[PDB]
């Protein structure tokens, strides 16, 4: 018994591939599209809630997770993969941080966290690679709002704005023409929602569609009141309801 | 093991170390030399715990002469103090400490100065223009706030050194059996043999 | 394909060839049987006689677990050995937290989760022994049959080995013709019976009967060995039946 | 591939099957008991004339009363003699005595068969174990990596072993003097040396219950090669 | 821990990975010893492929195990760096317990023994290195040249190369060194080494490293315009 | 063919291949004999030698003062397993201040043998053994193989051309069983048996191997001149 | 225990 | 049993090379160009990154030029997620030296644990190696100014200037015919970008798909400064020098 | 128990007595205080009778395995270190062995190594070790020359164990001597201090506290 698999099931073919990183990527761009845009004032994730069944209650299955307060994920390919990711993401936030500094990881160092556990299940012994492209949207007071793209790899590149997925060539190149420097946090959640009816083919509406935001702090989000530096949660998942009113001036 | 003494003067580093070494009521040898050189500049006299001693010491010595041949260079003395402090350090809140006390006296090449470095069993490093571990210290300092002088020559430190030993005879309990005296300069280390 | 090369490999069907292969095994094996009676179970099984040189009566292949519990297996009789080895070590550890002897159901699932975790690696080989076992607790009399997969249910009769098809069909006729139950010491008899009918497929070599039974009324809850007047008894009702 | 430690259809473990093959193309080492003493040979076998012959250590020391002789890659035999001379010596504290040369043997074949998937392959060298002991007296054993050892009266072992063993046949009698012994290895080892032999390319040894385990100087060696040609051109 | 056995026995009685590891070998840079009379020489090939190198920072092809042992190698030189470093701490081991450093045949013992383990330890490959080790044993003044391999056997030789075109400049030695009388003198020594690689390596620029270790720990390397003065000297001589 | 690369894999027909190799090292190896009385219990060996030069391979082993085997196969795997023996009748000894039991013994064996032949990376033990022992329920003779099957017997023979002794011992059952309380006699039966197993080589002084245990006797080997009365 |  | 799905990494081919090493090595040969230009008065990193993105948030960016302490620095070629495992174990391993010894780890013995680290990799262990070669620009009080390179086989080498990724056959020969040792930094940092400008893949050589950075002793009286190039210097050092 | 070395011309004395004690009681009066490691090699025993025993023959096992391994037998130095870095290893524990390793060889000549349970390891020219080493350091330093003959040193070595083995009531029995020379150590007899005494006294005229 035991695991006898402590060799790499990820090694190099002789052009130089990494088989299962690039069959990993196949599976991502088999993947339902998803997107992120950075704002001046914020930044904004978006995916369509791919239905398995109509049956089936989509509110349940959140593709959009809290990490943070102040930073949220979303990605496109393997939904399992994702869920322990963030799992796994939530937690080094404490243990490796939080623990430590008393204060929350900022964007890029959470990023690297996950990246590390991304890049090890392309190295260690008797795993495959996560079937996962992670976008991450996050806020910090030295570093201000940020967004940033983790591949199966673990490799991670920030962007303005990106997509990745289904139709990721087409709702990039809809972002390029769209994206300037001085976009307002309603702006780009307004571009969010014209890339995204590009690639959903069904119902668009605020039931098929996540999105949520790194915004302004959030006093009422917070729970509690008497501590002047506590000031709420950045992260915000906009409610089916506010997507709706938003799709009538499109 | 009892008396180890130690005087930066001007060029060199001067370590006295008793010769005594006393078990019960006998005086076993009267002839030990209580140091080792780490390196062709660095010197380090040891007093403690019989067994621990000289144990400790050859095991730095061992360590510093395994990281000149790696690097094909000589540690300067203030990395090599360090070094030691560390290992005392750690020793402190082992199963079983190190209950050795170490005076450091090299000649750092690349600055053309002579360091005194104490270090207690604890991990307690002072740069000292003179030092000493143990009683010596209640006799010897008092005497070298005196008549230490920081720009004084190596035989100029050796006479001062001599003050420090004739006192210890006078007012000390034990015999130590006199001194074994080693100077560490730019030339590297020698030992004065008629003391 | 090669799916069947290594252990917990699915193939395209949804199947574990290494554990329908394990089987094959079992099929190839010695008849063995287990009837539920009244207040009670009864164990029997074939054992061929390779040789002459064989000491009738001391080879023995039905296993007793605790105190209570009886077990008997068809094909590699040495994985048969290993799973009571195990049955019983799980029925000492209930015992001394529990206090109360491993109930039937209890322990079957004790075997079934063990003999289903040697389907879940390539590192280690299904069990090829089908394991017909059970006995009396506090809510009465319990059989199962256990198979390398690790599937196993509850029966009114069992049977495994190279006679299987011909002890079921004789198992389905008791049921049928006793619907409000067969007694301790008629079972015994059946079981005699069933074992000398099952030895027809394989009756190149001549065999030996070895009969068990835990019994409320008869062995007092206990497993027991049937030996000397009842097992002679028994054997003479079987060469009756035959002839 | 396949298992280190899998038998073939004929009931043998491949891995010690193809180390046999490895110690056929070794240097030849012979080794001869009589009632005077045991007589260890080896073909020292220098790759180039320019290797210092006397640097080669194909016979060793493993007690006072023990000898050993290799053949194979010499290299595996290191930590075998190292836990037999442990084993001797280690007896000897325990129990104030010297250890026999067949549990001497017997430890070092224990060494043999740990390998698989312990060390990853079996040896790739056989072992001439010559000794002493009071109570069965001077012996030579064969040690095997298949954890075998047979005890012989006279064993070669290497490239030119069965036609080594096919003369020691014919020679070999149980009233051999060690001198007569001396001469019939290194008469032996001439027959199956691909170069000449002299005493810088093949070495004796010896274990007496007297003077214990000695390896002949090259000196000494040299006297007796003479000795043998003589010999064997008086008839 | 990964357990694979990758040094095996082959049906022919060959284990590949051993003789893989030499061919390895075979392809690393030329390295020739020389013992003299007084002392030992260790000539070392550096390929011209390489220009734009900082040959003051880039590692030394012979290194110093002890103030009175080197070790030269051919084969891959990351490889090297683990036998080099265990060697060192054995050599410090040795002073501490033994008081008295390692002989150059104990050194070579162990560094043999190492490469040893790796042919028959589970989950490990072969040192693709050969090493030459020269040096004087303490309070002794007779020269010692070993040579060690990935299979584990080592010797003592009056002069060995290791390396490519390695059969070219033994065939060189084997008729140019005499060992009735070693080469008498520093000079003769270092002499026949440079000869013996100049056999081999294209150029006398900065293509050959020469270090000569002499009795009592007394080891130095020789610069550029040191060697090509051999190099110059030997040419001359050449065209006749 | 494809399913003979370890232990752990099973072929089609539900095969064990490398069990079935390691059963085949046993007929390669030489025969030895096996047999009983009511009183005594007698191992018979055939030693086998290299050449004419080397010594005669040792086949029985002494586990305690009332038990030893005899053994066909690989001798390394006999000396594991017999150590094993040796350690399970000597905690019976020092813990129950109890003889281990002729039948415990063999259960031992069987289930030691089972565990090679289940995990990956390990192999089945690659020797036949045949126990012999005296405890507290008379005279025993067990065969074991390395499959882990393990069977109490009268009599039996293991190794190359052992169904010569084996079809003897079927025959004369009858007549050896009854040798009580006549050590020499249960012997001679079972030197005539292993005869049966002999073909152009004859039973000689240092070829032939006999042991014996019963009611007043320990378990003792023959060997050398001990067993020329018996040629 | 003894000393000596 | 898993032997079946074991690659062998760490075996030998029949001609003595390291499958996994040489195919990792292919692997780096497809990376963005990375070269290191040591001059008497300082070092230059310059590194192309990989066919940029008009959309990447080039400023907040770090692929090929990272930090291991306020003395070295690193240029990477390869998997940038297998870089980042090794540049966090080096940031490591030069504070463990800084804490034992109260002194600036020397660079060499930096580069040999690093390079020590990669060899384990492709000796033992059954995994694949780091798919990464780094050039190690850095400065010690010992041999000054030093430029290293090491790859996936574990081996390190000491260098006045070199190239690694694509196109090193191309680089090193420019390198190799414009390069001398009286050479100012300000003169490195112009022949880094004229040979990336040559070697390129792209139509045209742009800020935006450029890192650069120096390792001077430009800072105040005998201490070293390390300057990792913000866009808009790129951008101006681009035009100092008239290549756009 | 008294044990004394001494380093002179003709080489290395070693003398020890022969009594073993638990408190006030006399264990044993016949007890070898000396193991002959090698030829060349002498161990001196003081304190625990176990600890002494058992350790020193564990030495001569290392120092076998030491020439099996080197081809040479080992330095006095690395014999006494492997028994000195062995008992530092049980610092604490509760060992108590006062020690001398005494021994030739050609590298090292004549040497005596002090080696105690605390970890203490003395290269030195005179010791004494046990109970009466102070008793045996009056009449050893006060008669001690370097140019002693092996006569008069062994009698100094002996006469010094009689005069412990006399004042110190945990001394005594009889006086077991050893001569180590470049060709090896000579034993030089077991001398009963019953008859030792009466025959020193009578003869030098010393002891002249005691009624004659």
């Amino acid at each position: 018994m035991t695991d006898r698999y402590s060799f790499s099931l990820t090694t190099f073919s002789p052009s130089g591939k990494l088989g299962q990183i690039d069959y990993a990527l196949t599976a991502v761009k088999q993947g339902v599209t998803s997107l992120g845009i950075k704002a001046t004032n914020g930044v904004v994730i978006a995916t369509e809630k791919k239905s398995s069944s109509p049956l089936a209650m989509s509110e349940t299955l959140s593709k959009v997770s809290l990490l943070t307060p102040d930073i949220g994920a979303v990605y496109s390919g393997m939904g399992p993969d994702y869920r322990v990711l963030v799992d796994k993401s939530r937690k080094v936030a404490h243990t490796s941080y939080k623990r430590i500094y008393g204060e929350y990881p900022p964007t890029k160092l959470l990023v690297s966290e996950v990246a590390k556990i991304m890049q090890e299940a392309t190295q260690s012994g008797g795993v495959r690679p996560f079937g996962v492209s992670l976008l991450i949207a996050g806020h910090d007071e030295f570093n201000g709002f940020s967004l940033y793209q983790v591949d199966p790899s673990g490799s991670y590149f920030p962007w303005k704005a990106t997509a990745i997925g289904k139709g990721s060539v087409a709702a990039k190149t809809f972002l390029e023409k769209r994206w300037n420097d001085e976009l307002e946090l309603e702006d780009a959640i307004h571009i969010a929602l014209l890339t995204l009816k590009e690639s959903v083919e069904g119902e668009f509406n605020g039931d098929t569609i996540e999105l949520a935001i790194i915004g302004d702090e959030n006093p009422d989000l917070l729970g509690y009141t008497g501590i002047p530096t506590d000031k709420g949660p950045r992260f915000r998942k906009l409610t089916s309801q506010e997507i709706n009113d938003r799709l009538e001036a499109l | 093991m009892d008396i180890i003494l130690g005087i930066r003067v001007q060029d060199s580093v001067i370590l006295a170390s008793s010769k005594a070494v006393t078990r019960g009521i006998s005086v076993l040898k009267d002839s030990d030399d209580k140091t080792r050189q780490l390196s062709p500049h660095t010197l380090m006299s040891f007093a403690g715990e019989a067994g621990d001693t000289v144990q400790f010491a050859e095991y730095i010595q061992a360590n510093i002469q395994l990281y000149s041949i790696r690097e094909d260079y000589e540690l300067s003395p203030q990395a090599v103090s360090s070094f030691v402090r560390q290992e005392l350090a750690k020793s402190i809140r082992s199963r079983r400490p190190y209950q050795v006390n170490v005076l450091i006296g090299g000649y750092d090449k690349k600055k053309n100065k002579p360091e005194l470095y104490q270090i207690d069993y604890l991990g307690t490093k002072v740069e000292l223009p003179y030092g000493a571990h143990g009683y010596s210290g209640f006799y010897t300092f008092s005497l070298l706030d005196h008549h230490y002088r920081p720009d004084m020559t190596t035989e100029e430190g050796l006479d001062l050194l001599k003050l420090c030993v004739q006192e210890l005879e006078k007012r000390m309990p034990m015999d130590f059996k006199g001194v074994i005296v080693k100077i560490v300069d730019k030339d590297g280390i020698r030992q004065v043999d008629d003391f | 394909t090669g799916y069947d090369l290594s252990n917990s490999v699915f193939s395209p069907d949804g199947r574990n060839f290494q554990v329908e292969y394990a089987v094959k095994a079992v099929e190839n094996g010695t008849t063995s049987i287990g009837i539920k009676c009244n207040d009670g179970v009864v164990f029997a099984v074939e054992k061929l006689i390779t040789s002459k040189l064989l000491v009738p009566q001391k080879n023995v292949k039905i296993q007793v677990v605790d105190r209570h519990i009886g077990c008997v297996y068809s094909g590699l009789i040495p994985d048969g050995r290993h799973l009571v080895n195990r049955g019983r070590e799980e029925a000492a550890s209930f015992k001394k937290l529990y206090k109360t002897p491993i109930p039937i159901p209890a322990f079957a699932d004790r075997l079934g989760q063990y003999v289903q975790a040697h389907t879940l690696y390539n590192s280690v080989r299904p069990f090829g022994v089908s394991t017909i076992f059970g006995g009396v607790d506090k809510n009465g009399a319990h059989l199962y049959m256990l198979e390398p997969s690790g599937s196993y249910w509850g029966y009114k009769g069992a049977a495994t080995g190279k006679g299987r098809q011909s002890a079921k069909a004789e198992l389905e006729k008791l049921v049928d013709h006793h619907p409000e139950g067969l007694s301790a010491r008629e079972a015994v008899k059946q079981a005699a019976k069933i074992i000398y009918l099952a030895h027809e497929d394989n009756k190149e070599k001549d065999f030996e009967l070895e009969i068990s039974w835990c019994s409320l009324s008869e062995t007092n809850g206990l497993h027991k060995f049937v030996k000397g007047d009842l097992l002679q008894e028994a054997i003479d009702f079987a060469q009756k039946e035959i002839n | 591939d396949r298992g280190v430690s899998t038998f073939s259809p004929e009931g043998r473990l491949f891995q010690v099957e193809y180390s046999l093959e490895a110690i056929k193309l070794g240097s030849t080492a012979i080794g001869i008991a009589t009632k005077e003493g045991v007589v260890l040979g080896v073909e020292k076998r220098a790759t180039s004339p320019l290797l210092e012959s006397d640097s080669i250590e194909k016979i060793v020391e493993i007690d006072r009363h023990i000898g050993c002789a290799m053949s194979g890659l010499t290299a595996d035999a290191r930590s075998m003699i190292e836990h037999a001379r442990t084993a001797a010596v280690t007896h000897n504290l325990y129990y104030d005595e010297d250890i026999n040369v067949e549990s001497l043997t017997q430890s070092v074949c224990d060494l043999a068969l740990r390998f698989g998937e312990l060390m990853s392959r079996p040896f790739g060298v056989a072992l001439l174990i010559a000794g002493h002991d009071a109570d069965d007296g001077y012996q030579l054993f064969h040690a095997e990596p298949s954890g075998t050892f047979y005890r012989y009266n006279a064993k070669a072992i290497g490239s030119g072993s069965e036609g080594a063993q096919a003369e020691l046949l014919n020679e070999w009698h149980s009233s051999l003097t060690l001198k007569e012994a001396e001469l019939l290895v290194l008469k032996i080892l001439k027959q199956v040396m691909e170069e000449k032999l002299d005493e810088n390319n093949a070495q004796l040894s010896c274990i007496t219950k007297q003077d214990g385990f000695k390896i002949y100087d090259n000196e000494k060696t040299a006297e007796l090669i003479k000795e043998l040609k003589e010999k064997e051109a008086a008839e | 821990g990964y357990d694979r056995a990758l040094s095996i026995f082959s049906p022919d009685g060959h284990i590949f990975q051993v003789e893989y590891a030499l061919e390895a070998v075979k392809r690393g840079t030329c390295a020739v010893g020389v013992k003299g009379k007084n002392c030992v020489v260790l000539g070392c090939e550096r390929r011209s492929t390489l220009k734009l190198q900082d040959t003051r920072i880039t590692p030394s092809k012979v290194s110093k195990i002890d103030s009175h042992v080197v070790l030269s190698f051919s084969g891959l030189n990351a490889d090297s760096r683990i036998l080099i470093e265990k060697a060192r701490v054995e050599a410090q081991s040795h002073r501490l317990t033994l008081e008295d450093p390692v002989t150059v045949e104990y050194l070579t013992r162990y560094v043999a023994g190492v490469q040893q383990r790796y042919t028959q330890s589970g989950g490990v490959r072969p040192f693709g290195v050969s090493t030459l080790i020269a040096g004087f044993d303490p309070r002794d003044d007779e020269p010692k040249l070993y040579q060690t391999e990935p299979s584990g056997i080592y010797s003592s030789w009056s002069a060995q190369t290791i390396g490519r075109n390695s059969k070219t400049v033994r065939e060189f030695l084997e008729k140019n060194y005499d060992r009735k009388e070693p080469p008498a003198t520093v000079e003769e020594c270092v002499k026949l080494t440079v000869r013996s690689l100049l056999e081999v390596v294209q150029t006398g620029a900065k293509n050959i490293e020469i270090t000569v270790v002499k009795p009592d720990s007394d080891i130095v390397a020789l610069s550029s315009e040191e060697i090509n003065q051999y190099v110059t000297q030997i040419e001359q001589e050449k065209q006749e | 063919n494809n399913y003979d690369g370890d232990t752990v894999t099973f072929s089609p027909t539900g095969r064990l291949f490398q069990v079935e190799y390691a059963l085949e090292a046993i007929k390669q190896g030489s025969v030895t004999v096996g047999l009983r009385s009511n009183t005594h219990a007698v191992l018979v060996a055939l030693k086998r030698n290299a050449d004419e030069l080397s010594s005669y391979q040792k086949k029985i082993i002494k586990c305690d003062e009332h038990m030893g085997l005899s053994l066909a196969g690989l001798a390394p795997d006999a000396r594991v397993l017999s150590n094993y023996l040796r350690q399970q009748c000597n905690y019976s000894s020092l813990v129950f201040n109890r003889k281990l039991a002729v039948e415990r013994a063999g259960h031992l064996l069987c289930d030691k043998a089972q565990k090679n032949t289940q995990s990956y990376g390990g192999r089945p033990y690659g020797v036949g053994l045949l126990i012999i022992g005296y405890d507290k329920s008379g005279a025993h003779l067990l065969e074991f193989q390395p499959s882990g099957n393990v069977t109490e017997l009268y009599g039996t023979a293991i190794g190359a051309r052992s169904q010569g002794a084996k079809t003897y011992l079927e025959r004369t059952l009858d007549t050896f069983i009854k040798i009580d309380g006549n050590p020499d006699e249960l012997i001679k039966a079972g030197v005539e048996a292993i005869s049966q197993s002999l073909r152009d080589e004859s039973l000689t002084v240092d070829n032939l191997s006999i042991a014996i245990v019963g009611k007043d006797t320990p378990f003792t080997i023959y060997d050398g001149e001990a067993v020329a009365k018996y040629i | 225990f003894l000393y000596x | 049993g898993s032997r079946r799905y074991d690659s062998r990494t760490t075996i030998f081919s029949p001609e003595g090379r390291l499958y996994q090493v040489e195919y990792a090595l292919e692997s780096i040969s497809h990376a963005g160009t990375a070269i290191g230009i040591m001059a008497s008065d300082g070092i230059v990193l310059a590194a192309e990154r990989k066919v940029t993105s008009t959309l990447l948030e080039q400023d907040t960016s770090t692929e090929k030029l990272y930090k291991l302490n306020d003395k070295i620095a690193v240029a990477v070629a390869g998997l940038t997620a297998d870089a980042e495992i090794l540049i966090n174990t080096a940031r490591i391993h030069a504070q463990n030296y800084l804490k034992t010894y109260n002194e600036d780890i020397p660079v060499e013995i930096l580069v040999r644990r690093l390079s020590d680290i990669k060899q384990g990799y492709t000796q033992h262990g059954g995994l694949r190696p780091f798919g990464v070669s780094f050039i190690y620009a850095g400065y010690d009080d010992r041999y000054g100014y030093q430029l290293y390179t090491s790859n996936p086989s574990g081996n390190y080498t000491g260098w006045k200037a070199i190239s690694v990724g694509a196109n090193t056959s191309a680089a090193q020969t420019l390198l190799q015919m414009d390069y001398k040792d009286d050479m100012k930094v300000d003169d490195a940092i112009e022949l880094a970008l004229k040979t990336l400008s040559k070697t390129t893949d792209s139509s045209a050589l742009t800020y935006d798909r450029l890192e650069f950075a120096t390792i001077r002793k430009g800072a105040n009286d005998g201490e070293v400064y390390q300057k990792i190039f913000k866009p808009q210097e790129i951008k101006d050092i681009l035009v100092k020098t008239g290549i756009t | 128990t008294t044990t004394l070395a001494f380093r002179f011309q003709g080489g290395i004395i070693v003398a020890v007595d022969s009594r073993a004690t638990a408190g006030n009681w006399v264990a044993s009066q016949t007890v070898k205080k000396v193991i002959e490691i090698n030829p060349f090699l002498l161990g001196t025993m003081a304190g625990g009778a176990a600890d002494c025993q058992f350790w020193e023959t564990w030495l001569g096992s290392q120092c076998r395995l030491h020439e099996l391994r080197e081809k040479e037998r080992i330095s006095v130095a690395a014999a006494s270190k492997i028994l000195s870095n062995l008992v530092y290893q049980y610092k604490g524990a509760g060992l108590s062995m006062g020690t001398m390793i005494c021994g030739y060889t050609r590298k090292e000549g004549p040497t005596i190594y002090y080696v105690d349970s605390d970890g203490t390891r003395l290269k030195g020219d005179i010791f004494c070790v046990g109970s009466g080493q102070t008793f045996a350091y009056g009449v050893l330093d006060s008669n001690y020359k370097w140019d002693l003959s092996v006569e008069d040193a062994l009698y100094l070595g002996k006469r010094s164990i009689l005069a412990a083995a006399h004042r110190d009531a945990y001394s005594g029995g009889s006086v077991n001597l050893y001569h180590v020379t470049e060709d090896g150590w000579i034993y030089h007899g077991n001398h009963d201090v019953g008859e030792l005494f009466w025959k020193v006294k009578e003869e030098e005229g010393s002891f002249n506290n005691v009624i004659g």
